[PDB]
């Protein structure tokens, strides 16, 4: 059974506060 | 009441049904009462997606329509949905968030947000309207920008984000590279300074925005 | 008219928003012309991430509805999206009784729309509820069976259509009904005369062919 790993913009921000 | 619409909205975004999470924190909010960290941070992920999920569309017919009237009316179909969803959140914005910010962190990062649905909106503005959509959405990152500049601390992660977002309105909706990457620096450059006092885990915060500001400039450059 | 409804049924996918794509493909198929090869491949697409976001999503209030109170507010939304997930599914095989089937001519296209009918009939009997679940998944096995001796009969074992529905028939037989040796058995065979007759073919033209073997064979392991 495989549960396992495999297979160019401007970043922008929301702020998440504790 | 209002505790159950909180539960039942995070059941939403568990759910992925992002419609729903906006829809119940929409209520949560139009109570009058101003908002939990818990209830905020709710309010802008549910709305980040529904409005997201119309960029992202927009964006790729937008695209396709370049390379032809089909392509176009479904670009603007798209347009009327965003439209809605953005003056939905800047009204409850003006009607519910912003006046009843007390604390300066709360009222910048209301404010960000509303730069940051005119700036969704300036997206999308075609022909006469752009201009004064535009407008608001400097004016309102602006305001935010001067009292964080009062208030915070240059590695404070709310600050940091405005600076982050208040940069692409720059480079990418008024197409003034200088101003942008002059704002990223600034705000970057002090927080590598002031990277003596932080906790381990407010570095954390700060490394990961500022990581943020890196990645444009270097995109930018 | 319609071939602006098909443009549109591309655009909406590209989009990524499937319930307009549906949208569009559901009023080509009221046109009540018979559709095309593309035209079915848009159609099934469609309401395949249509009924599929809400399968998602109820998988996941389910897997958190195991618990007091808070296991009683999963429970109304997972109500909610099995409404919602139900009008889909009904939908969608009233275009199947009304439109599709009935004006299907090739045998490949009619095994394609019974193939449908037994899985949007299989998506009922994944959220129905003891007093109708015994009969929804009748209609379900009723339609593939029906689609799978029709598939016998005139597809070509390396056939997608027939393959696909073959690993759906499996899947049903050891989902639904809980026959795990019958439903090998059917996914076995369908597999092996598969690559039987693919060791005869040049196999890069037929990608989605090998892929829904590559699924078959997947099970199988899995259930063995
Ligand atoms: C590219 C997307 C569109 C245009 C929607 O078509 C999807 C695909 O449409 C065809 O493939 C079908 C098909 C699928 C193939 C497995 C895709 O294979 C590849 C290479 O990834 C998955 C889709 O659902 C589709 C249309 C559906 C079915 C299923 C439907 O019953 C109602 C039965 C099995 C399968 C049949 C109908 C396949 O023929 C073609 O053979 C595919 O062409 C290739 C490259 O193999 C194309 O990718």
């Amino acid at each position: 059974p495989r549960i396992s790993v495999i297979s160019r913009r401007r970043q922008s921000v929301l702020n998440l506060m504790t | 009441d209002k505790n159950e619409l909180v539960q039942k909205a995070k059941l939403a975004e568990q759910a992925e049904r992002y419609d729903d999470m906006a829809a119940c924190m929409k209520s949560v909010t139009e109570q009058g009462a101003e908002l939990s960290n818990e209830e905020r941070n709710l309010l802008s992920v549910a709305y980040k997606n529904v409005v997201g999920a119309r960029r992202s569309s927009w964006r790729v017919v937008s695209s396709i329509e370049q390379k032809q009237q089909m392509a176009r009316e479904y670009r603007e179909k798209i347009e009327t949905e965003l439209r809605d969803i953005c003056n939905d959140v800047l009204s409850l914005l003006e009607k519910f968030l912003i006046p009843n910010a007390s604390q300066a962190e709360s009222k910048v990062f209301y404010l960000k947000m509303k730069g940051d649905y005119y700036r969704y909106l300036a997206e999308v503005a075609a022909g006469d309207d752009k201009k004064g959509i535009v407008d608001q959405s400097q004016q309102a990152y602006q305001e935010a920008f001067e009292i964080s500049k009062k208030e915070m601390q240059p590695t404070h992660p709310i600050r940091l984000g405005l600076a982050l977002n208040f940069s692409v309105f720059y480079y990418e909706i008024l197409n003034s590279p200088e101003k942008a990457c002059s704002l990223a620096k600034t705000a970057f450059d002090e927080a590598i300074a002031e990277l003596d006092t932080l906790s381990e885990e407010s570095y954390k915060d700060s490394t990961l925005i500022m990581q943020l500001l890196r990645d444009n400039l270097t995109l930018w450059t």
